[PDB]
């Protein structure tokens, strides 16, 4: 935190964020997630399947996290001659495991199009990687969880999932579609947004499919349901990087003159010795009082941070003999006992780091102790930890003028076992066949051996993009039209941020069959433009063959009237069914429709030719409905159409 | 496009008081059919209590299709039911799940009347025994088919009314008399709304809170005759009952002339309130 | 949204309170908090 | 220097008097002596109370 | 009590750790009132007679 009053400036690398927008269409997004918490400062995943309302992306970040460290980044470096000159290759290719968790990226991208407030589903946390290359997976079962689950919540109006893509199956991708398709039938106002598998030609391990054709294939619903969704193709390329991390990169070094235990060993032979260790060892093993104790505690405390230091710079090393020793696992094996055991007197076997650590907590509070009170300079002592924690050193050195009684201690065992370490290190001096000095090296622990190899690494590591289903993009420019012009708008001709080029090129022959085929199941595609940059072209729904429901605009702004409509009904449940309702209902309805008929969203000269209402016994209900107690009301309304297709004839003029 | 819905009723709860249903020393819990009518005709909760759910529960229930109405007596809870039944709720219920209503004063003598010690404390009911920071006792919110009124037992201080109140998330200008939280699941097979399997009950639920009325000696003031006298029983106060006194043997030193007086029964705006007698003063 | 004021039988007092000779008034109110620390981020502009 | 007057264990902070270029001598700091109070460390709040 | 270390007869003082030592009464007190340190050089002159 901070403490002065003022201006305090940081220097940071970072995307601008987005102006904030107004409550239009509401998205709801089922994943995974980094905490899932409701209070920031503990650790409680309490968030697990409880849907939450976020304003924006930097709300999102407080209470879900971001993205996980990519693991497959591979760094490789080739040093060889050519006539006798040197020649250093430097190879960083685009990872081919990456993890398998979008909903950061997603989210990025749907704020960057102009979204507003948004629910978010955590249906879990993300795990750890078991190797380099072998990724975590998605759970199917944790998806059809996230989707009951917001069944039960009002606001909601459009359906997406972040990453059904990284599912296992085809068959699973498809099941979970369809699942949500017959949502929005059971409910009446949703609509469902829907991605192909792949843009690529993908093996399901007996055929070879395309893409296309398959989604027809998979998503085997009637026309009840195929109304309530849209789909869109390709993918496209973005401009955000992967996220990762420095200490996390480890560095293959060839070389024609290999060195990587030459050099681990020299280093080691500098650390078991008097320079290193053997003079720490040696040295470590009222407000006047307080100054003098405060000064004394300094000093153990500063002794114990350069042997701490000490064992960090011995793991470095050694780490990259065990990795150079391809050869002969044996002494792979001696080398990593070694290191093991050289480490538990810093690790949590016999912690001298929180020794450490505490002793500095201690100091603090003895030196501010004497704001209030002598009982204070007492208790942090002996009621509080400073005589516990330098017991840990040594057991009973107060025995004695000199240290005495030592029956535990946590100091000089170092010697024997860096001992060890050294003459299981040189027994791979004769093994090594092709490993150079930095193998088995991090980017973040490269930097002072050799900067132009490490800023040259970073640039072409930074130059590798991420691609993304379309899904999360639409969702935005849905929100742009819905807000600018209306939802009786098409959501088409609608250039995208944040994006590079669509992953894969469709000409206006292709498009042809993905917007009429005789199934009506019409893909809308994202085309690139001259001067224009990338379009949505295209706002038909996978029921394209029907004269009343395949254009996008009519069926969401149906859905719309519908959702107002209800309310205005439901007032009256438990009511009369008499002449007094008839009448309040159907003023309340007709107002509704006025006020969208002045707005533009309805055709017609005057209301009368735009709309009508019916309600009452003798229009819509019989003697028989009165006595069941039910209440019919009958609504018509004149919707407008778009314009598709625009046909220009050219011919000489006569004269 | 069709669109359908169907309702049923979900929970009734029924709210009494006996300042205004009781006659005199006639007790409404012992009335017959008719008398009871009687008395029903009169009576509006609306007139001293008001009630409404927690910004969290209205959440809920528009969620859920929960619905709240009510009626002079009492208030009913109504729930979207899938169309072809009576019994299965149109979305899953969980048994965790609850509903939390407050309750709220209008009637400022509410305090002169009702025989109940409120002060510094929180009124709580529920079907589902709370977790709470300090040793306490429990009983859950009465069937309509039981007998007794609110007392003590329903009363919460200091740390577990500080706990209640956090949970409830309530508006920091207060002004609350209690609390009532209903789950969907309580203690008992006969306090909860649904059966195992999430089928509604195929009886309805019904609860009960009846609040119970003060007594008091009746003191009579004659300033120009300078004589003073007191009943020598505490009676009941009530809106709209009365009570005969007209014998010497009632009153406690009766004036000579005791024939020729009148004695009109107290209204319940002033009263004095004492660890032992409670008194109202009546000027002739 | 600023402020309440509350003074009243039912509302602060009882009955006791009115036997006593005791008045309770109970007052709120919204008051305004200080900016201490100004944190300026720069970075290069990315084109 | 400041940091340890302005914050401290104790909520006893001393409000500073400093030296700016081009403004001179400004009072820095405006806390009372029960500055890790969440209601009343302000010397304002206070006041404005009084 | 001054802006120097100061000997108290006994032993040499903080000034600013002394104050905090001195004022030893809880919240409700320390709430009203404020402390401010240094202490400022003016342009007034001593009074004295030739």
């Amino acid at each position: 935190t901070y403490k002065t009053p003022g201006v305090y400036i940081e220097e940071i690398t970072k995307f601008p964020p987005s102006v904030a927008q107004v409550e239009t269409a509401i998205p709801a997004f089922i994943g995974y997630t980094q905490f899932a918490r409701t209070k920031p400062s503990v650790d409680s995943d309490d968030l697990i399947l409880k849907p939450k309302r976020i304003s924006s992306l930097l709300d999102f970040t407080t209470y879900y996290g971001g993205a996980q460290n990519e693991q497959g980044i591979t760094v490789k470096l080739t040093d060889t001659l050519i006539e006798g000159a040197e020649n250093r290759t430097i190879n960083v290719p685009e990872p081919t495991f990456k993890s398998p968790y979008l909903m950061f990226y997603s989210l990025q991208m749907y704020f960057a199009n102009g979204g507003g407030p948004c629910y978010i589903v955590s249906t879990g946390v993300y795990d750890d990687w078991s190797d380099s290359e072998t990724p975590p997976t998605i759970n199917f079962s944790d998806l059809e969880s996230g989707l009951a689950v917001i069944r039960k919540e009002d606001e909601p109006t459009l359906l997406l999932f972040p990453d059904a893509t990284n599912l296992p199956t085809d068959d699973e991708f498809y099941s979970l579609y369809n699942s949500a398709l017959m949502q929005c039938n059971d409910l009446q106002d949703r609509f469902t947004i829907l991605d192909t598998y792949s843009d690529q030609t993908y093996n399901d391990g007996v055929e070879d499919l395309d893409p296309i054709p398959a989604l027809r294939n998979g998503i085997n619903l009637t026309k009840d349901y195929l109304k309530y969704g849209a789909a869109y193709y390709p993918f496209v390329q973005t401009i955000l990087n992967y996220q990762y991390s420095a200490d996390e990169i480890v560095i293959q070094h060839l070389s024609y003159n290999p060195n990587a235990i030459a050099t681990a060993l020299d280093n080691l032979n500098a650390v078991n010795g008097p320079t290193f260790i053997d003079a720490i060892l040696d040295d470590l093993r009222n407000s006047v009082k307080v100054a003098n104790f405060a000064s004394l505690v300094e000093s153990v405390l500063s002794t114990l941070n350069e042997l701490i230091d000490a064992k960090e710079e011995i793991n470095k090393d050694v780490n990259s003999a065990i990795a150079s020793s391809e050869e002969d696992n044996a002494i792979k094996t001696a080398i990593s006992d070694a290191l093991d055991v050289f480490n538990e007197d810093f690790e949590g076997a016999d912690k001298i780091e929180s020794v450490a650590k505490n002793l500095s907590d201690l100091l603090i509070k003895i030196k501010q102790a004497d704001t209030n009170t002598k009982v204070e300079n007492v208790l942090s002592i002996n009621a509080l930890n400073f005589s516990a924690e330098f017991e840990k050193l040594l057991t009973y050195d107060v025995n004695t003028g000199l240290t005495a009684s030592v029956t535990l201690d946590l100091f000089a065992n170092i010697g024997t076992r860096l001992d060890d370490i050294i003459a299981a290190v040189s027994a791979a001096e004769p093994i090594d066949v092709n490993n150079g000095k930095l193998n088995g090296r991090l980017l973040s622990d490269i930097e002072p051996l050799d900067n132009a190899t490490y800023n040259t690494i970073l640039l072409e590591i930074n130059s590798h993009k991420v691609t993304l289903p379309p899904s999360s993009s639409m969702a935005g420019a849905y929100a742009r039209v819905d807000n600018d012009r209306g939802v009786w708008k098409s959501p088409a001709n609608i250039g995208l941020n944040y994006v590079s080029k669509p992953s894969v090129t469709v000409s206006h022959e292709e498009q042809e069959s993905m917007n009429v085929h005789g199934t009506g199941k019409s893909v809308n595609a994202i085309r690139s433009f001259v001067g224009k940059g990338t379009l949505v072209w295209g706002a038909r729904t996978l029921a394209g063959n029907d004269n009343e429901w395949r254009y996008i605009s009519v069926r969401r702004f149906f859905n719309m009237a519908e959702e107002s409509i209800k309310k205005a009904t439901e007032q009256f449940v438990f009511e009369p069914n008499d002449g007094n309702t008839w009448v309040r209902v159907r003023a309340m309805i007709e107002n509704f429709l006025i006020l969208q008929w002045r707005a533009g969203a309805l055709a017609g000269a005057k209301p009368e030719h735009a709309f009508y209402v019916k309600v009452g016994l003798g229009q819509t209900m019989t003697a028989q409905d009165i006595l069941e107690g039910n209440m019919n009301v009958e609504i018509g309304l004149a919707v407008v159409r778009p314009a598709e297709f625009i046909i220009l004839k050219f011919s000489h003029k006569m004269q | 496009m069709q669109v359908s819905s169907s309702f049923r009723s979900f929970l009734k709860l029924d709210i009494l008081h006996s300042y205004f249903l009781n006659d005199g020393e006639k007790d409404f819990s012992s009335m017959n059919e008719e008398e009871s009518k009687t008395q029903l005709k009169s009576y509006n909760w609306k007139d001293f209590l008001e009630i409404y759910p927690s910004q969290k529960t209205s959440h809920m229930m528009r969620g859920n299709k929960i619905f709240f109405k009510s009626f002079n007596d009492s208030i009913i809870l109504a729930i979207k039911v899938e169309s072809g039944t009576e019994n299965q709720p149109f979305n899953e219920l969980y048994e965790d799940e609850s509903m939390t209503f407050l309750l709220s004063l209008k009637d400022q003598y509410f305090g002169n009347y009702t025989d109940l010690d409120l002060a510094d404390q929180l009124l709580y009911f529920s079907n589902k025994t709370p977790v709470l920071p300090e040793a306490f006792t429990f009983k859950p919110i009465d069937r309509i088919n039981q007998s007794g009124t609110v007392g003590e037992e329903y009363l919460y201080e200091g740390e577990n009314k500080k706990h209640l109140l956090e949970e409830a998330h309530l508006n920091p200008g207060g002004g609350v008399l209690g609390i009532i939280q209903i789950y969907m699941k309580g203690d008992t097979p006969v306090l909860s709304l649904i059966n195992n399997d999430g089928t509604l009950k195929n009886s309805l639920p019904h609860f009960k809170i009846h609040f119970s009325n003060r007594k008091s000696t009746w003191k009579y003031i004659n300033l120009k005759d300078d004589f003073e006298t007191e009943t020598k029983k505490d009676y009941p106060l009530t809106k709209f009952g009365f009570i005969l006194l007209d014998k010497k043997s009632d009153f406690i030193s009766p004036p000579a002339h005791f024939e020729k007086y009148v004695f009109p029964n107290p209204d319940a705006r002033r009263i004095k309130i004492t660890p032992t007698k409670n008194y109202s003063e009546i000027f002739i």
